[PDB]
């Protein structure tokens, strides 16, 4: 498909340390940066303020942020994760290379083949299948519609091999004009209209074996969570009007799962 | 034809060696007992035999805009996947690099 990811570059920087600010190198950075996309509006605001909605719900999120780049707009950067002290990395490997798909067919799985890629590498399934349930409800919610195959990774950290922290998570249904899908990846076989027994019964009990108790208190975790988000959005730096969508979309998905009855 | 000492955190793990008829293997080392390249290519076993591009390995590659500037800056073919991965493998996602013999 037509992603929102794709037509936005992926800059490698070293942080300068003396000073507060990023040299971009070709090789050996610790960085990524983001700077603007000239085909889709607002990304690097889009992107900062959405993986700090992740980070408020309590996912686990890198150091990131915006700075200005020469033109005067606004770049994203991340700290990289896979990048540690002097010179040294963590393993890293995206759910298309773990399940065996390539660049070219990273959207022909599921939500189900994710869920057992989890159960087969990670070293505590059952705790990694928390976290990705509420990262699909956090993905539903802030309409990230790109989901696929590489935008997963399990990271392996001080021995233990886990989903790793955010990376690429963005509001990409408010940044395209035709945006075809709620989920990049089939759950229930199922991209569109989405319910909310698609995700609390199928999905948290049929598919991921969690108990009442734990989606009962994720799930009012995020009804709590919600006017955090709105206020956050509301100072975030995208432009008056890509906050009014933004905010449009969070309440229709809110809705959808009944927040507000 | 081509072959490619592939690296975990700098130390030489084995082998990614291109055969004839679009097919490929990777080839462990036996003084080599460190951390898998993948996961999905434990140390139990020493050899891995491929019918296309080893998806491990495709998954290091750049994509979309990045892709097409890396294809702006070296003379290398659309699809020499191998070649590609040899022109960044000095520095990659994760903690495996490659580099080409000879
Ligand atoms: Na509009």
């Amino acid at each position: 498909k037509m992603s929102v990811q794709g037509v936005q570059k992926k800059l490698s920087a070293k942080l300068k340390i003396k000073e507060g600010c990023f040299e971009i190198v070709d090789q050996y950075g610790q960085y990524i940066l983001k700077p603007q996309s000239d085909i889709y509006p607002e990304l690097p605001e889009n992107e900062a303020i959405t993986m700090t909605l992740a980070k408020t719900i309590g996912l686990e999120v890198p150091v990131h942020g915006l700075v200005y780049s020469k033109d005067n707009s606004l770049t994203y950067f991340i700290k990289r994760f896979d990048r540690i002290g002097h010179n040294k990395k963590l393993a890293l490997e995206d759910f298309a290379q773990l399940s065996g798909e390539d660049r070219h067919t990273k959207y022909k799985s599921s939500m189900e083949k994710v869920i057992a890629v989890i159960e087969q590498f990670c070293t505590f399934p059952k705790i990694e299948f928390v976290k990705l349930f509420k990262l699909t409800l956090f993905n539903f919610l802030v309409g990230n519609e790109d989901m696929h195959l590489k935008n997963f990774s399990l990271i392996t950290k001080d021995r233990k091999i886990s989903i790793s922290p955010a990376y690429d998570l963005l509001n990409s249904t408010i940044a395209q004009k035709n945006t075809k899908e709620e989920l990049a990846l089939p759950l229930k076989g199922k991209k569109n209209n989405l319910t909310k027994s698609d995700f609390l019964k199928y999905f948290a009990i049929e598919k991921l074996g969690l108990n009442q108790n734990v989606i009962d208190g994720i799930v009012q975790e995020f009804h709590q969570v919600i006017p955090k988000w709105q206020e956050l959005i509301g100072f975030s730096f995208l432009s008056q009007e890509m906050q009014e969508k933004y905010l449009e979309l969070l309440e229709q998905r809110c809705k959808r799962l009944n927040f507000f009855d | 034809m081509r072959k490619a000492y592939v690296s975990v955190s700098g130390i030489k793990a084995g082998i990614l060696e291109e055969l004839q008829g679009g097919t490929y293997q990777f080839t462990y080392f036996e003084d080599y007992h460190g951390a898998p390249v993948s996961l999905t290519m434990p140390l139990k076993n020493k050899v891995y035999d491929f019918d296309v591009f080893p998806p491990f390995f495709e998954g290091l590659l750049p994509e979309g805009i990045m892709l097409e500037a890396l294809l702006r800056k070296y003379k290398i073919d659309k699809n020499d996947y191998f070649g590609q991965l040899i022109l960044v493998g000095q520095d990659v996602v994760g903690a495996v690099t490659i580099e080409e013999i000879r």
